[PDB]
């Protein structure tokens, strides 16, 4: 329920190095 | 220069187990 975006697009946080871990971007242009 | 300090693991937590 509700979406899931709530980081800079959906994104999470890498709790293993505390740095985010985000998704392979290549689209958009 | 210096890209985002984002993480940098040599074996991210995938879905699954090992045995
Ligand atoms: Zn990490």
């Amino acid at each position: 329920s509700h979406p899931e975006d709530d980081w800079l697009e959906n994104i999470d946080v890498c709790e293993n190095c505390h740095y985010p871990i985000v998704p392979l971007d290549g689209k958009g242009t | 220069r210096n890209r985002r300090r984002v993480c940098k693991c040599p074996r991210p937590v995938v879905k699954s187990g090992d045995k």
